[PDB]
RNA sequence: CCGAGCGCGGGAACAACCGAGACCGCCAGCUAAGGCCCCCAAGUCUGGGCUAAGUGGUAAAGGAUGUGGCGCCGCGAAGACA
RNA sequence: GGGGAGGUUUGGCACCUCGAUGUCGGCUCGUCGCAUCCUGGGGCUGAAGAAGGUCCCAAGGGUUGGGCUGUUCGCCCAUUAA
RNA sequence: CGGAAGGGAUAACCGCUGAAAGCAUCUAAGCGGGAAGCCCGCCCCAAGAUGAGGCCUCCCACGGCGUCAAGCCGGUAAGGAC
């Protein structure tokens, strides 16, 4: 992941923050750390 | 960033320390100050300094024999270090000591009219194969059609001379009071017996 | 008959406010007053439109991000000339530019629209030089 | 909140306690009053912007009051094997992974102090403020790097294999 | 429709988009298209809805706890979401 | 298997130019662009360190010299943070 | 000998107190770190900066037509030039 047009929940350990302006998915293991790019 | 005013001369090596070193002499001499500045009715912080004493009635005038000192006019007048409170009297030579790095102004001598090779420097070419018609000359300047303007500011064939530069983080190893001089790693701008001023230099502050 | 044509006038001076209004609101009023076109004496080709001395320019307000957003060029003949600085540090360097600029692009242009926009003198203070009348307005 | 000091303002509550005063100035968007004893908020209206700000400033003043109330437990556990901390005179001079000893100094309107070598303590007599340096030790030296060694608040370090997945 | 209407006014400028057929004069009235904050002529009119991006001020499949409004099926004072 | 963007390539079109718009590479002289090759920083890593991979921000400055071929492209050469 | 040091705002990103939505969040209020990039410091030009700026001094009327209105004409004083 990390960085790219589609960005999930993908594992529910995770949450759509929409902080500085844009989407992000953040979690606790930062390998599905996305980003709406 | 203290200064003063000063005429070129020397340029050797002085063996000193050990090694060598090309040294640039200067004469600070007796060089005045005539005039201090205050914001308000100026809006900076500055001195004028004068020079060398020959002047009689070629001068006259306003003199600034007036000012609030007279102490007449030098013949090479006077300039202005910026950001400089003095302690009042004729300023020196001895302003700075044999151990600091300074910062050191004056005019480029006349090289006028010059060649780009000569100048911000180019390149020219072909000496045989191509032509002889193209030498010295540069070639190109700038697009087809768009722009079909000319560049401005394009490195041009101009001049290149009478100009004036300051350069930094010199090494003024000797002073001498008994004569007034000052001596540095020579690295001087100008010809010798004209004008330049010193100043003290920058780096970390 | 034939429209008439004010003979000399007077030059009447004015002064408005700056703090609390609104950039762009502001010289929209203010260029009408430049130009005769407020007065019931107006003509085109002779500027007797209001000397408008402005106090403190420098409390400009505006709307949305302008204050960073809003970005003010200048362009050298110099390939590169571009120089774009914002409405940001162009309040905290010479604000009083932002006002003159805004209005500057409400007069015409033709070598009157300038004469005009000597006749307009900012300050960002207050303060100005109490020359005369001035009265002041809203 | 009882032997305080509130104090309401335009939009702006000084509050004193018994360690010092701070200044909590928010917007005067909502109702800022201290009334029979205890400090109220209330929004002007049922809306995004308004709720949030309601909520935010309630909780925001709420605590500065618990600050000069005293709200300082935030302290550093440095585990690791050679990072010492010691405290001489003003500055705390603890020493990790770096090759040089880290010089902190305890600043403006908190208070740091060094128990042990192995963990810093920090009284903090201002929330906000607090956090900050906490987290400013923290990212002075990150921990958990790979197995381990750090700077670590209490935070159960997630592991990651050691001499090993390196293909 | 131009060409032959580069004669007119909108369209920022533009034969053909919109409006509209120029015998001439006028320092007279309405009105078209667009338009009324100032270009530039006329409402910073009236009244209420949406949006926070300069979107407006020109892009898709697709994506998200952006924001307003509508609807559906449990949970719940027997006591719930967390 | 879908959706786009770009206008360098390769093509389709034949509106300016047939009372001329002199087509290749190299010299010289550049300047812009960023989808960064080098140099900062940072994210993640099937990342111990080392070095590596990949993704985002970032053009300020830099982008070498010889062999073959007219040749740009290419390969080689000895190198370079590139 | 020049690229410095350093200051100020920032990207991507890393963080602090903190809600809507009792819990969470690096944010929607506020605040901190963070790049060879941006502004400056640095060198140079530069008041034709029509807005001609500022400082320091230096010289000074009626002499013949303009009575009231700006000029016009002949030498002078600081001066400046051939």
């Amino acid at each position: 992941m990390k960085v790219r047009a589609s960005v999930k929940r993908i594992c529910d350990k995770c949450k759509v923050i929409r902080r500085h302006g844009r989407v992000y998915v953040i979690c606790e293991n930062p390998k599905h750390k996305q980003r709406q790019g | 960033m203290k200064g003063i005013l000063g005429v070129k001369v020397g340029m050797t090596r002085i063996f000193r320390d050990d090694r060598a070193v090309p040294v640039t002499v200067i004469l600070a001499g007796p060089c005045p100050v005539v005039q201090r500045r205050t914001p308000e009715k100026d809006g900076y912080t500055a001195v004028q300094l004068g020079f060398l004493p020959q002047n009689p009635k070629r001068v006259n005038r306003p003199l600034k024999g007036h000012f609030a000192k007279a102490g007449v006019e030098p013949v090479r007048i006077l300039r202005e270090i910026r950001d400089f409170n003095p302690e009042g009297d004729t300023v020196t030579v001895e302003i700075f000591k044999p151990g600091e790095r300074v910062d050191v102004t004056g005019t480029s001598k006349g090289r006028g009219f010059a060649g780009v090779m000569k100048r911000w420097n180019f390149a020219g070419g072909p000496d045989s194969h191509g032509a002889h018609k193209i030498h010295r000359h540069p070639g190109s300047i700038g697009n087809r059609k768009t722009p079909g303007r000319v560049y401005k500011g394009k490195k041009m064939a101009g001049h290149y001379g009478a100009e004036r530069v300051t350069v930094m983080n010199l090494e003024v190893v000797d002073v001498i009071p008994e004569e007034n001089l000052l001596l540095v790693k020579g690295a001087v701008p100008g010809p010798n017996g004209g004008l330049v001023i010193v100043r003290e230099t920058k780096k970390a502050a | 008959m034939k429209t008439y044509v004010p003979k000399q006038v007077e030059p009447r001076w004015v002064l408005i406010d700056a703090e609390g209004k609104t950039l762009g609101r502001l010289a929209t009023k203010i260029a009408t007053l430049l130009r005769g076109k407020h007065r019931p004496d107006w003509t085109p080709n002779v500027a007797m439109g209001d000397f408008v001395v402005v106090v403190n320019a420098d409390k400009i307000r505006v709307t949305g991000k302008k204050l960073e957003q809003k970005i003010y060029t200048r362009y050298s003949g110099y390939p590169g000339g571009l120089k774009k600085i914002p409405l940001e540090k162009m309040l905290a360097t010479h604000p009083e530019r932002v006002l003159e600029h805004a209005v500057k692009g409400m007069l015409p242009k033709g070598p009157l629209g300038r004469r005009l926009f000597k006749r307009l003198k900012v300050y960002a203070g207050p303060d100005h030089p109490h020359q005369a009348q001035r009265p002041e307005k809203l | 909140p009882k032997g305080v000091s509130v104090e309401v303002a335009p939009g702006r509550v000084k509050v004193k306690g018994p360690k010092g005063e701070l200044e909590v100035p928010v917007s005067p968007e909502m109702r800022v009053v201290v009334e029979e004893g205890v400090v109220r908020v209330e929004r002007p209206s049922d809306e995004r912007r308004h709720k949030s700000l309601h909520g935010l400033t309630r909780t925001l003043i709420a605590n500065a009051v618990k600050g000069v109330s005293e709200g300082y437990s935030k302290e550093l556990l440095i585990k690791g094997i050679g990072y010492r901390a010691r405290l001489v005179g003003r500055a705390l001079e603890l020493t990790v992974g770096f090759s040089h000893p880290v010089v902190v100094e305890p600043p403006e309107g908190i208070t740091f102090e060094v128990p042990e070598p192995t963990r810093v303590r920090v009284s903090g007599i201002d929330k906000q403020k607090v956090g900050q340096v906490a987290a400013n030790i923290r990212a002075i030296r990150k921990p958990s790097a790979y197995h381990e060694k750090g700077i670590y608040y209490a935070g159960e370090p997630v592991r990651l294999k050691p001499g090993k997945a390196g293909a």
